[PDB]
């Protein structure tokens, strides 16, 4: 929350392998194309530090959100109206978790995969930093939702008495982004013999959308993240991975 | 109101004489409105702007409309009514734009869409493949009670207005004035438009490898109405509005839907 | 009020057009005695009960008085846009200008005869022995009114509503004028009693008490409001009955297009008609047929879920059929 920013701007900014440094390269080159991302290798965080990533492998769905406001502050180091907040894309190679064995114990881990895809849907709109004003106070104020945890984690307010729930999201002054729910099928060389093959359905942020086409082979670095929807039992969630860098391969 | 659109209303005084063959054909529409009533006792009121003078008179004005369109045309829309008013006095009512056009850099087809161009002026085009049904719909309201003389009037207006949004009235009956009354609800004085809602996705020739087609819907009103057949080449031009609640309201997935608050809708044959 | 609902004034006032609807009544004499005296009194002597108001005598009537004598103004294009204010007001003036004991106040021609002298002179037995609200006069009219439009020579002369009209033709701003259709009438349901106006019983104070009916909807009452029982821990339990309201018939049928009038392109529609009053059963389905009549929304019906264009329902109401192959 506090000073976790400085732990990490100091990173983008003195990362330096042997002779060119590629995170004040990165950022730049991507500006002027107008891409607005970046792209973390996951080794290049543990050799710098490892107190960083003790905290981002125990709890990550608080801190890339706090990450993505750390690349926002240096890039108007650079530039100098409008700059989004910037996105995060990470990759690595680990060790591949298969997709028959997800147990119980990795909510809210980092996890890779691998699998084919079956299909896509269709864009949507999420919402960002949205205008609120009351209908009676008429006391205009301003949210803005930058974690993503599908329904409803973040709401509005009950007062600013008056009534049950007095706001009204005002259209006319917001920003928005694209989702794009997948579905993934687990490889059919690890058989299923008296099995079916199951299937995961994830998700998309802004910059991922509309890369893959269905019938290929990819390996997804996410999170594995469960949501509580009634759209068949007592207290039951359900699962899903929020991708966060797709490494399809040389798509052939 | 501020000073916003004070000084708004008035430059768009200034678009009455470099270009005045439009305020020629306001003229035209006031002929045939008189020439119909000498042969008793049909024209729409959507005038034709070329976007082609903005470039020459005002380019912080041009490019506004194509940037914000909440806060241009709505000053635009009452500038042009008292315009039409004072050159025709003798006869005893939207008066629309159009936006001819002259084709931006927003002219994307309905698969490249939702990021970046909501509240813009898109150019989409494509082949219909809906067309539902019309349905009239609620404007005003003048109600009239005969123990004390006088008329009365209420405004009500949807989330789906001209172009904005403001404070949403459920209007379902206004009744029961300040006294006691058993008021009544006039109709035929009160007005009321159509309304009919088409989706229109795109084109199987320009589509990339096999997919799914990706559609989007439009809503057309007060002129439109039974203009297209089903299956045809359109062109379209509006204003990418998104409406709804996105399941935050409802206190528990998808959210947010997107419309299109059309125009010009213009057949092509190509 | 003023800042919310306010005032807008209007050119067409509704205070002198009582009047000249007097005028237009049984004092009149382009038709030994006028046609409004007798056919008035033939329905007051309990021989018709469909009062056919025709509407080119409104128009030969303004000639005797256009550019002759006094200036008057105009309804004819007043009931072209209004068309239904003009319905309760027109009886509002009948009830004054016709005179009730003229037939034999005898045995059962109609039911309801009996029992509302019964009805009538009871409440004048409540307003005796007292020293004053009686029955709402809608409640008792035992007639209907109607009205036929224009075509054939009157317009030619000095200029509407009685074009043909296709169903596609029909806008929406056509919501509240007089109308003339044609088609194909199908899917013709039957008769079933409706009702207007309830009369319910307190069963201990006596004070039968009423509402007033409108569309698809309406609330029962609470228990006993009149002052007799009221004021007090003692008030009476009430209940309708049937053989105390006035009820009325109702039908509901569907015209398509009659597919000379539709194009090569879009595929055929439907409205919707209520046929309310005495013209019940005067209809049949696979034929062409003429309709006119008032054409006015549906209103509000309840969910909230697919409202706020109101659903409208745009349902036209009948007056007047004009046959073919007869």
């Amino acid at each position: 929350n506090t000073e976790i920013i400085k732990s990490f701007k100091n990173f983008i900014l003195e990362f330096r392998l042997d002779s060119q440094f590629i995170y004040r390269d990165q950022l730049r080159n991507n500006i002027l194309v107008k891409n607005y991302s970046l792209t973390v290798n996951m080794e290049h965080l543990i050799g710098y530090n490892e107190d960083i990533y003790k905290k981002l492998s125990d709890e990550p769905s608080d801190i890339i959100p706090l990450f993505e406001t750390a690349i926002t502050q240096v890039a108007k180091r650079i530039s100098i109206n409008s700059l989004p907040t910037f996105q995060l894309i990470l990759n690595s190679n680990a060790n591949q978790i298969p997709l028959r064995d997800l147990d119980s114990e990795h909510v809210s881990k980092i996890v890779r995969l691998s699998g084919i895809i079956i299909s896509t849907s269709v864009l949507s709109s999420r919402a960002t930093y949205l205008s609120i004003m009351c209908r009676n106070c008429r006391h205009t104020t301003s949210i803005t939702i930058n974690n993503f945890n599908t329904g409803n984690t973040v709401s509005l307010p009950r007062s600013c008495n008056c009534g049950p729930d007095p706001y009204i999201i005002i259209h006319e002054s917001s920003k928005f982004i694209d989702q794009q729910f997948l579905k993934l099928q687990e490889i059919p060389e690890l058989v299923p013999v008296g099995e079916m093959p199951r299937n995961l359905t994830m998700t998309c942020d802004r910059y991922l959308t509309n890369k893959v086409i269905p019938g290929t082979r990819v390996t997804i670095v996410g999170i594995y993240s469960i949501y509580n929807s009634k759209n068949s039992g007592v207290a039951i969630r359900t699962p899903y991975i929020k991708i966060l860098g797709i490494q399809s391969d040389v798509e052939t | 109101p501020d000073a916003v659109f004070g000084d708004r209303v008035r430059r768009f005084q200034e678009f009455l004489d470099t270009f005045t063959s439009y305020r020629d054909s306001v003229r035209s529409i006031q002929v045939y409105n008189s020439n119909n009533a000498a042969n008793y006792n049909i024209l729409p009121h959507r005038i034709i702007i070329s976007l082609d003078d903005l470039r020459e008179f005002d380019r912080s004005f041009w490019s506004g409309i194509l940037v914000e369109p909440a806060y241009f045309i709505p000053p635009a829309e009452k500038a042009l009514t008292d315009l039409a008013d004072s050159m025709d006095d003798v006869p005893h009512h939207p008066w629309k734009l159009s936006f001819k056009g002259s084709f931006g850099a927003h002219a994307l087809s309905p698969r490249t869409l939702t990021a970046q161009h909501l509240n813009k002026l898109v150019s989409v085009e494509g082949i219909v493949t809906k067309t539902s049904l019309v349905r009239p719909k609620l404007i005003r309201s003048v109600h009239y009670a005969a123990k004390t003389g006088r008329f009365h009037y209420r405004d009500y207006t949807d989330a789906t207005t001209t172009l904005t949004t403001r404070i949403p009235t459920p209007a379902i009956y206004p009744t029961e004035d300040t006294e006691g009354n058993k008021l009544t609800t006039e109709y035929g004085y009160s007005t009321f438009i159509d309304h009919q809602r088409i989706t229109v996705q795109e084109m199987p020739e320009m589509a990339p490898a096999g997919q799914l087609p990706r559609s989007i819907d439009v809503i057309l009103d007060d002129d439109l109405v039974d203009k297209t057949k089903p299956g045809d080449r359109v062109n379209v031009v509006g204003v990418f509005k998104s409406l709804g609640a996105g399941g935050m309201n409802q206190s528990n997935l998808i959210g947010f839907k997107t419309l299109i608050l059309g125009n010009t809708v213009y057949p092509l044959h190509a | 009020m003023s800042a919310a609902l306010p005032s807008i004034q209007l050119p067409v006032d509704y205070n002198n057009l009582f009047n000249e609807i007097t005028d237009f009544l049984v004092t009149f004499k382009q038709d030994k005695g006028p046609k409004y005296m007798a056919m008035l009194q033939k329905v007051a002597n309990r021989e018709l009960n469909s009062v056919i108001i025709d509407l080119d005598d409104i128009l030969q009537y303004q000639n005797e008085k256009f550019l002759q004598g006094t200036q008057a103004d105009d309804l004819v294009s007043a009931i072209q846009q209004n068309a239904n204010h003009f319905t309760e007001l027109f009886c509002r003036a009948i009830d004054n200008n016709m005179p009730l004991p003229t037939k034999e106040i005898d045995y059962k021609d109609d039911v309801l005869d009996v029992i509302l002298n019964q009805r009538r002179l009871r409440n004048e037995r409540m307003l005796s022995d007292r020293t004053t609200e009686l029955f709402p006069p809608n409640l008792t009219r035992r007639y209907f009114l109607y009205f036929k439009p224009l075509s054939q020579n009157c317009a030619r002369r000095y200029r509407i509503s009685s074009k043909p009209l296709s169903v596609r033709q029909i806008k929406g701003d056509f919501l509240g004028q007089l109308i003339t259709v044609r088609g194909i009438i199908t899917r013709v349901s039957d008769v079933k009693p409706a009702v207007e106006v309830i009369a319910y019983t307190c069963d201990q104070c006596g004070y039968e008490v009423f509402q007033e009916v409108n569309s698809r909807t309406f609330t029962p009452l609470s228990e006993c409001t009149s002052e007799e029982c009221s004021q007090n821990q003692t008030k009476g339990q009430l209940f309708m009955s049937t053989r105390a309201s006035k009820f009325s018939a109702f039908q509901e049928c569907k015209i398509q297009e009659l597919s000379q009038q539709v194009p090569v392109g879009h595929i055929p529609r439907s409205l919707n008609i209520h046929v309310n009053g005495t013209l019940v059963r005067s209809l049949s389905p696979g034929d062409i047929v003429d309709v006119t009549g008032i054409f006015l929304p549906a209103p509000y019906t309840g969910f909230k879920a697919l409202k706020a264009g109101l659903l409208t329902e745009t349902y036209l109401e009948a007056q007047f059929v004009r046959q073919h192959k007869k």
